[PDB]
């Protein structure tokens, strides 16, 4: 009973009151590892306890870099902590809600194979009928796709059945393409691509270039590379409770918790709605397309002290403009800080070349405004308000002249027909002019083919700045 | 994490808000988005037209995560011994956002419950170690008494 | 501190109101020398007191060789909670740090004892929300000296520095007022660095 | 090269700066220059579009030089013997700016490690040489005892 | 005094003369690129246009042609 | 509390490792409390083993550039060595007694001092150098 004598000589917890069973486990554990190096001195033992903690943390953190960083864990951590980045940023007090649907990506194409028509699918029930197609129910603004799209047939058949779903419920489906979409199989070699226009004119993409020409592709945006979610832990910077955890991140950059940027692009759909109650404001580094507060990880490079880029590539301005013409919502990263920016939210639809007539040169610029997708979101709201507002009216005592007036006096609080209004009148009233022409339907009288023809304001994109010197002036 | 307050009344009830404070806003039908995608670790056997959509805001995110029962069961590499070709399956039960942290992941692994308990026994030693210099006097007695020491290590 | 300035943030100064003076001393004979019994039972060093200050203790260092002592930091036992590294998190960490220190509680405990008494007499009056905003703003702005460097008497008679009062309503039962008095104190003197060198010419 | 200081605290921590001191300045996007040119002793097999640019300032110049691994391997002339037509290759590993100096270049040449050790053995002799005048008394004994002297020179 | 040593000493100690004089506190940075002079003309022979070269990536796009 | 001006070391320093490890831990102590540690080196520090043969040293610069003093020449280059002075040879304390000059009470004591000069009461000059710090 000499171990009881060491507790009773230890006057801090001697007479068996509290903590005498824990400290008894402390003495007996240190003696079992003491035989590797015999030494008898307490301050060296205060280092020898610490030398049994550094070797212990090599045993634990090498296991906790393997219980983490797993393909089942990390893909189900980025898909769920990335939701928390969509919940924490969006102000739910400013009239915002978000629905959460558990599907899997292989189940969803089977569910479109399930119904003979997209208007009887199971996803059509949750996008259209449980939301928008419902008396009093709140309608759906956009669909975040937490997916990684390939250019194969089981992913061009899905987007053909999501463009048709997006054209029925007036909500664009935002998701992302993968590394294998560009044909690189490892993502950080994207700026090495020296001609991305010729890559998309390959016969592997026949189900892509036919998707782009389609009419219902207007409601399909496919987003950025990827973005970082979790800073790897550190015993000084971001510690853990009663433990020192240094997450040894290897040269493989797949071990970082890389999220899906359909989360981060819908952050700008909602942080534009929480400020102006509309959403054309998604393409500005200082005007509402700036994904701020990204995680950074300052590590040691080959000699220097650099930072891990929070998006996996540094998208140049020419690479982003070439992605903008080819229908991609790219996220350039502010090199050297924790910010990023969108510059053009163009949907995958292609501007169809119309012949060189007077109307053809006009309608080409008219059809170009459909594809760009901040402008869909100022008329998707003019399909969600007007569906709700003319649902209450069924059964009233109205006229065609009364139908013209309940719409013209309604939308002219969204119209600021003015060449230079202030910066708040432009975004509270995103339209600029609106024409409403109510007609009739003969045969069955009292059915009204009205033609709401809105027109937006125009943002800032590209100039020339052709410098010279004059010498005198 | 609760401020001690009094019963409310017609008298006035001051409570030091150690907190600072935010603000809120409202609209028409809110801009509702539907986040769709794989959120658990399997494929559910019910067809799509019967399962439901859950509404998440900042206040109920801890309750949506708890009732999902994200149970991640996988076989990972064993780096707790000298074997390279050893594997060790785990069992995870996630109920809060702090369950992703290694304090609660290692607490759900029984092979790591004994290693944090090993460290907690070593942090407990370091306090009374260098304060009393009579501990090293009996380390040499345990160096002398080798028979009675090994009989007590098994206990 | 209350008998001089009618407030109490002034408790942490060896020359500014935290000096326990006139302690009993007992000069006795040591092993050869003539020393004095220390009026506090240990001589708390400056590193020991700073380590007690971080761990939530109001220690009393003794002026070694005389009958005086001093407090240096009146920190309560609450721990400053580490907030994440956002813009608001790095801000609210410094906001939550001011709660724990306890001279600053005593300039708002008095703003819970005055305001409980002052708005107890008023029950039954003929008031408004605009009148409620005014009977508080014109009241606490005799305690507010919103000034970068006022004299040493204006700082302690008026211990606050800025105060925001936002009176709101309660719907359903009208006439119930959720006001938010947001005071802000002045800041005392604690620690520096004094990194000496020689220049040679300047 | 570290001043002994105390633990920092609410008390004031004076440290004699034996140093004197400079100043600093800042701008917008700094005038960044790209110094391009042959900085190592070979031609790297990776193409240009994949290799990286490293940022150097005054504080990290010792770390950029160490991680470059400037390994200069060349065959130079042998002037350590009576041969004119002899050559002797070297092996150099540079980690600091002082590795260009002949103290660290000769330390990395094993044929010169024995010559500095030869000189260090001769500087050690000169101290106790002229102080005790009984050394020359036994130089004549080594002049007399020629057999036992040569048996000890091989050791 | 060897042609491999001295040409790789002047190209590197001469950098230290560019690091020691320039005040990095006054908003200055300097990038260091390892090419060789025979590799660089081949790298302009590599791309069909100077706007797709490998040196164009480090001069223009990684620096100037970059957001932030 | 009154602060410490200087530390008188009543020691006899060797150039060995248990005396260059002490001064490394006294230069760091002297750089924290801002007080130089004054002590003295011994005869064996210079390598003479008997002290009165010190002017016979004809080159003392080359003595200190010996490999026995690698823990000395690395102490000197250090930054915290600024707070370490090491003082003089030694100095005399007590005149040996005499029945005429310095007598004793009810006795005649002639202290027969031999040719060994170690019998004189030789003090430590860290006393005598700190006399000039204080005067």
């Amino acid at each position: 009973g000499s171990l009881l004598d060491e507790i009773m000589a230890q006057t801090r917890c001697a007479p068996s009151e509290e903590g005498y069973d824990i400290a008894k486990k402390g003495v007996a554990a240190f003696i079992e590892n003491l035989m590797g190096s015999q030494h008898s001195a307490e301050p060296v033992n205060k280092s020898l306890v610490d030398q049994m903690l550094v070797e212990l943390d090599k045993k634990i953190s090498a296991q906790m870099d393997e219980i983490l960083h797993n393909s089942q864990f990390q893909a189900m951590e980025s898909a769920w902590r990335g939701l928390k980045l969509f919940v924490d940023r969006t102000d739910f007090r400013e009239n915002n809600k978000v629905e959460i649907l558990h599907v899997t990506k292989d189940e969803l194409l089977e569910d479109f194979e399930f119904a003979p028509e997209t208007a009887q699918s199971g996803l059509y029930k949750h996008v259209y009928s449980a939301g928008y197609g419902q008396f009093g129910g709140e309608p759906v603004g956009a669909i975040i796709g937490n997916y990684a799209f390939t250019p194969s047939t089981p992913d061009m058949k899905l987007l053909q059945y999501m463009g048709a779903l997006g054209a029925m419920a007036h909500a664009p489906f935002i998701s992302s393409v993968g590394p294998e979409f560009f044909g690189i199989d490892s993502f950080e070699e994207l700026p090495n691509i020296k001609d991305l226009k010729s890559t998309f004119e390959s016969p592997k993409y026949t189900k892509w270039r036919s998707l782009r020409e389609s009419e219902d592709a207007r409601y399909l945006g496919l987003t950025a590379p990827r973005f970082l979610l979790r800073v790897p832990y550190d015993p000084i910077e971001n510690p853990v409770k009663s433990f020192n955890y240094a997450e040894n991140v290897s040269a493989s950059h797949e071990h970082y918790l890389w999220g899906n940027t359909a989360f981060a692009f819908a952050t700008r759909l909602t942080d534009s709605f929480a400020k102006y109650r509309w959403c054309p404001n998604i393409i500005g580094p200082q005007s509402g397309g700036a994904v701020e507060d990204l995680p950074v990880h300052v590590f040691e490079s080959m000699g220097a002290l650099q930072s891990k880029i929070p998006t996996e590539v540094l998208i140049t301005d020419r690479k982003e403009f070439e992605l903008a013409e080819e229908g991609f919502i790219a996220l350039t990263m502010r090199k050297g800080s924790d910010n990023a920016a969108f510059f053009s939210a163009n949907s995958i639809q292609k501007p169809k070349v119309f012949p060189n007539t007077k109307e053809g040169k006009e309608a080409e610029t008219n059809y170009k405004l459909g594809t760009q997708l901040p402008y869909m979101m100022i008329i998707n709201r003019l399909a969600h308000y007007v569906k709700v507002l003319q649902r209450e009216q069924i059964g009233a005592w109205k006229e065609r002249q009364d139908l013209e007036r309940e719409l013209n006096s309604w939308i002219k609080q969204y119209v600021a027909d003015q060449e230079n209004p202030p910066a708040d009148v432009r975004s509270r009233r995103p339209l600029r002019a609106a024409r409403i022409e109510v007609m009739d339907v003969e045969g069955n009288p009292g059915w009204y083919q009205v033609s709401l023809s809105v027109r937006p304001h125009f943002k800032y994109m590209g100039a020339n700045f052709e410098l010279s010197l004059v010498g005198r002036l | 994490s609760k401020e001690g307050s009094v019963a409310p009344k017609e008298r006035i009830n001051i409570k030091y808000i150690p907190a600072t404070g935010d603000a809120q806003a409202e609209v028409e039908l809110p801009l509702k988005t539907l986040v769709v995608g794989d959120f658990k670790g399997h494929a559910e056997q019910t067809p799509l037209e019967e399962r439901a959509t859950v509404t998440v805001d900042k206040n109920n995110f801890e309750a949506v995560m708890r009732e999902s029962e994200l149970k991640i069961t996988a076989t990972v590499k064993n780096k707790l011994t000298d074997d390279e070709n050893a594997e060790l399956p785990v069992e995870l039960n996630f109920k809060s956002l702090a369950d992703f942290a290694p304090d609660a992941v290692a607490s759900q692994v029984p092979e790591l419950k004994k290693l944090i308990e090993l460290r907690e026994a070593l942090v407990a030693l370091k306090g009374p170690l260098g304060n009393i210099p009579a501990f090293r006097e009996r380390l040499q007695s345990l160096l002398n008494s080798e028979e009675s020491r090994e009989k007590l290590l098994a206990e």
